RNA sequence: UCUCAGUAUCGGGAGGAACAGAAAACGCAACGUGAUGUCGUUAGUAACCGCGAGUGAACGCGAUACAGCCCAAACCGAAGC
RNA sequence: GACUCGUACGGUCACUGAAUCCUGCCCAGUGCAGGUAUCUGAACACCUCGUACAAGAGGACGAAGGACCUGUCAACGGCG
RNA sequence: GGAGCUUUACUGCAGGCUGUCGCUGAGACGUGGUCGCCGAUCGGUGACUGCGACUCUCACUCCGGGAGGAGGACACCGAUAGCCGG
């Protein structure tokens, strides 16, 4: 489905309607310094690693919309509930 | 002024530098052709020996002991084991090589008790330690106010009970505070969780 | 499963051992002091139960009596020589350096003074090809060209008992008697005729390997069976 | 993985008890405590854990009993055993 | 340490199963083996960023192995 | 519920192959990098190190009764990493 790159809507920061810009959330890089990272290294050993021997996998046929709404006035972003879309394209 | 002893000490801070390095490279050649346990007439590191209680005196004995480097020489499971218990390669013994050396010396000299020991270095495949042992039955020892404690019956076979300095460190008794909850007073009274 | 037969072998139990106590002599070139020769007389020819090939009893000058690996054409009363200066005749042992290129040779040392290693079995020989102050080139019975120290000693001639394998055993009994004189377990049950527990090829409702026979060099014992690290198989191609 | 469990069992060894023990401690942070063991408590608390099932202290406090010392080296240098 | 008081006319590891006449076609998959410009390929050391240090992020280089190429069926097997 | 067996089931563990560190030393070529001193970003010059190519002997290994010989900083062994591994 298609979506406007920009449209007016409520900014929960400004607390008033503003033109927002919408973009797909790009994944941030892991630092590898998180507690879970330390736990993986510490608890892995001879034999099976328990949860750390698991291999993640699987996909729903259609993912939910994953989006940032950024105010063109105050520059801050907010998040919204997503909805299932096989494809999401922006109209500029 | 500096003792002469401080010079032996200082040399041994860096066994791979200077004259000592040359010495080791020569000596080890002879050591590799020697046995498991060799009584030596004089300590290789005199400062360390005296520091540890050695005296030049009747009933004091020094012996150099060779022990293989690395991890447990371990047989693989012959019956069912969960994966955690199936290891061979990475398993290491809980007693350090130094204590192994001390036990082997003490067995060589059944009448003698282990006072202390120290490192004389290593090649790629083995480590050497010199162990100071004491004759508890010799009256030169029995009359020495500094060493006569070792003559008491309750000091019999001290090395095999972990009462040696290397024994005590290896048992986790170094700290009197935090970290010693499961070591002091003994590994066994704490249920074998200390290490 | 259970350890396979090749694994039982290594344990060195009775069934797999050579009957060593029935063996006669460990055949090695006699040691000569240096820069010398030494002579002996052939006193007898006897059977070598480890080799199914004949062996020669020699009585040497210094009084020493020992069996030696006998090339063809050696007989009682013959005089044999061992050393740098020895004559070039069948049965004499010299360093490869002193031997004429193009002469057939046997009981060749791999390293100087090792008593000899190569070309010791019935009828075989090594062919000495090239000389040098550096290297002696020898062609072994397998056809391989072997670079050797010229100080490696060899015996002149081809090993005795040639043609041993020309005659078929014809029957199980004849094999049997030979196998008693060896470090082998015999007869041989096919892996494919065994149960799965007993061999990688075991099992099934009919006899067949049930996996390719060509096995990797890296395969562990108990798995390494069939055609080991084969570069090819079959006849054609 | 975890759990059963550092259990069963095995190897080595001491004593009438053993081990520990006079701080490179604690860290109710202090102008405070003052070797070690044990008992009661702190507490199923902090901490661990397919953060599942389970696992699980310590400091302190109230008690019991209390005990503090010897080398190595410096400086002497055969005065010694 | 067995093989081995042994040395390729030898040992080992497998398949078939005296003699006789014979034993065709297939290397795509799988296995083994060889080669490999290029691609992929870990850790140490090395370079960059980060951190007064460290965690960590990246880079360069590139072993065996793999991709790719070739050999091989009295290899696993196949012959509609 | 159990066991024996199988495999391109899941997860691991031996074993084999291979890089790397230690044992582990001397000389030296090609090249590149972090670099200091002989010069007024410009070049003769320490050391360090990436890189792939080479020679020694002195550890270590094998042969030899020995004298010595063959190897040689490799291999063995210890540690670790990747691949294969019913
Ligand atoms: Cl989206
Ligand atoms: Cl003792
Ligand atoms: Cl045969
Ligand atoms: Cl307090
Ligand atoms: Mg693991
Ligand atoms: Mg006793
Ligand atoms: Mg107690
Ligand atoms: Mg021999
Ligand atoms: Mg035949
Ligand atoms: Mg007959
Ligand atoms: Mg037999
Ligand atoms: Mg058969
Ligand atoms: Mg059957
Ligand atoms: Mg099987
Ligand atoms: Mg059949
Ligand atoms: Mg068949
Ligand atoms: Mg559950
Ligand atoms: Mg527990
Ligand atoms: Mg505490
Ligand atoms: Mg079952
Ligand atoms: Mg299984
Ligand atoms: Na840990
Ligand atoms: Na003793
Ligand atoms: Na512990
Ligand atoms: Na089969
Ligand atoms: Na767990
Ligand atoms: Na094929
Ligand atoms: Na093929
Ligand atoms: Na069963």
């Amino acid at each position: 489905m298609q979506m406007p790159r920009r449209f007016n809507t409520y900014c929960p920061h400004c607390n008033e309607h503003q033109e927002h810009e919408v973009e797909k959330v790009r994944s941030g890089r892991q630092t590898g310094m998180k507690w879970i990272d330390r736990q993986r290294e510490r608890n892995s050993g001879i034999g099976n690693d328990g949860k750390f021997s698991k291999v993640p996998g699987g996909d729903k046929p259609t993912k939910k919309t994953d989006l940032k709404y950024r105010c063109g006035e105050c520059g801050k972003a907010h998040l919204r509930e997503g909805w299932r879309a096989g494809r999401l394209e922006f109209q500029e | 002024a500096r003792s002469a002893y401080s010079y032996i000490r200082d040399a041994w801070k860096n066994p791979g530098d200077g004259q000592l390095a040359e010495l080791q490279w020569q000596r080890q050649q002879e050591w590799r052709n020697e046995g498991a346990v060799e009584r030596i007439e004089r300590p290789t590191r005199l400062d360390k020996a005296r520091s540890q209680g050695y005296k030049a005196k009747q009933g004091v004995i020094v012996a150099r002991v060779s022990v293989r480097k690395g991890s447990a020489r371990k047989r693989r499971h012959k019956a069912g084991r969960r994966s955690k218990r199936q290891g061979v390669t990475r398993i290491t013994r809980r007693k350090d090589i130094q204590r192994v050396a001390e036990e082997r010396a003490s067995r060589t000299f059944p009448n003698l008790r282990v006072l202390n020991s120290y490192s004389v270095g290593q090649d790629g495949r083995q480590k050497w330690h010199e162990v100071i042992l004491i004759d508890p039955n010799h009256p030169a020892i029995q009359n020495d106010d500094d060493l006569s404690w070792i003559c008491a019956d309750d000091q019999a076979d001290r090395v095999f009970r972990g009462l040696t300095g290397a024994g005590r460190r290896n048992r986790g008794l170094s700290g009197k505070g935090k970290g010693s909850e499961k070591t002091r007073p003994s590994l066994r009274s704490n249920g074998g969780k200390g290490k | 499963g259970r350890r396979i037969q090749g694994q039982r072998r290594g344990r060195g139990t009775s069934t797999f051992r050579a009957p060593s106590h029935r063996y006669k002599a460990d055949l090695e070139h006699r040691k000569v002091e240096d820069g010398d020769v030494i002579a002996g007389t052939v006193v007898d020819i006897e059977h070598d139960p480890a080799r199914s090939a004949p062996v020669a009893a020699v009585e040497f000058e210094d009084g020493d009596r020992r069996l030696i690996l006998a090339p063809e054409g050696v007989g009682v009363g013959d005089e044999l020589q061992v050393g740098v200066s020895a004559e070039i005749a069948p049965g004499n042992t010299l360093p490869l350096a002193e031997i004429p290129e193009g002469v057939p040779v046997c009981n060749v040392e791999s390293s100087p003074g090792d008593g000899g290693k190569f070309a010791r079995a019935s009828g075989v020989n090594a062919q000495l090809l090239t000389h040098d102050r550096n290297v002696a080139v020898v062609k072994l019975p397998s056809g391989e060209m072997k670079r050797l120290d010229p100080q490696c000693r060899a015996t002149i001639g081809v090993v005795a008992g040639g043609g041993r394998t020309d005659k078929p055993f014809v029957k199980a009994g004849n094999k049997h008697h030979k196998m008693k004189a060896r470090g082998t377990k015999w007869p041989n049950v096919r892996g494919v005729a065994m149960n799965a527990v007993d061999h990688p090829f075991g099992g099934g409702g009919r006899q067949h390997p049930g996996k390719p026979k060509s096995i990797s060099r890296n395969a562990p014992p108990g798995r390494k069976v069939g055609d080991i690290a084969s570069k090819r198989t079959g006849r054609g191609g």
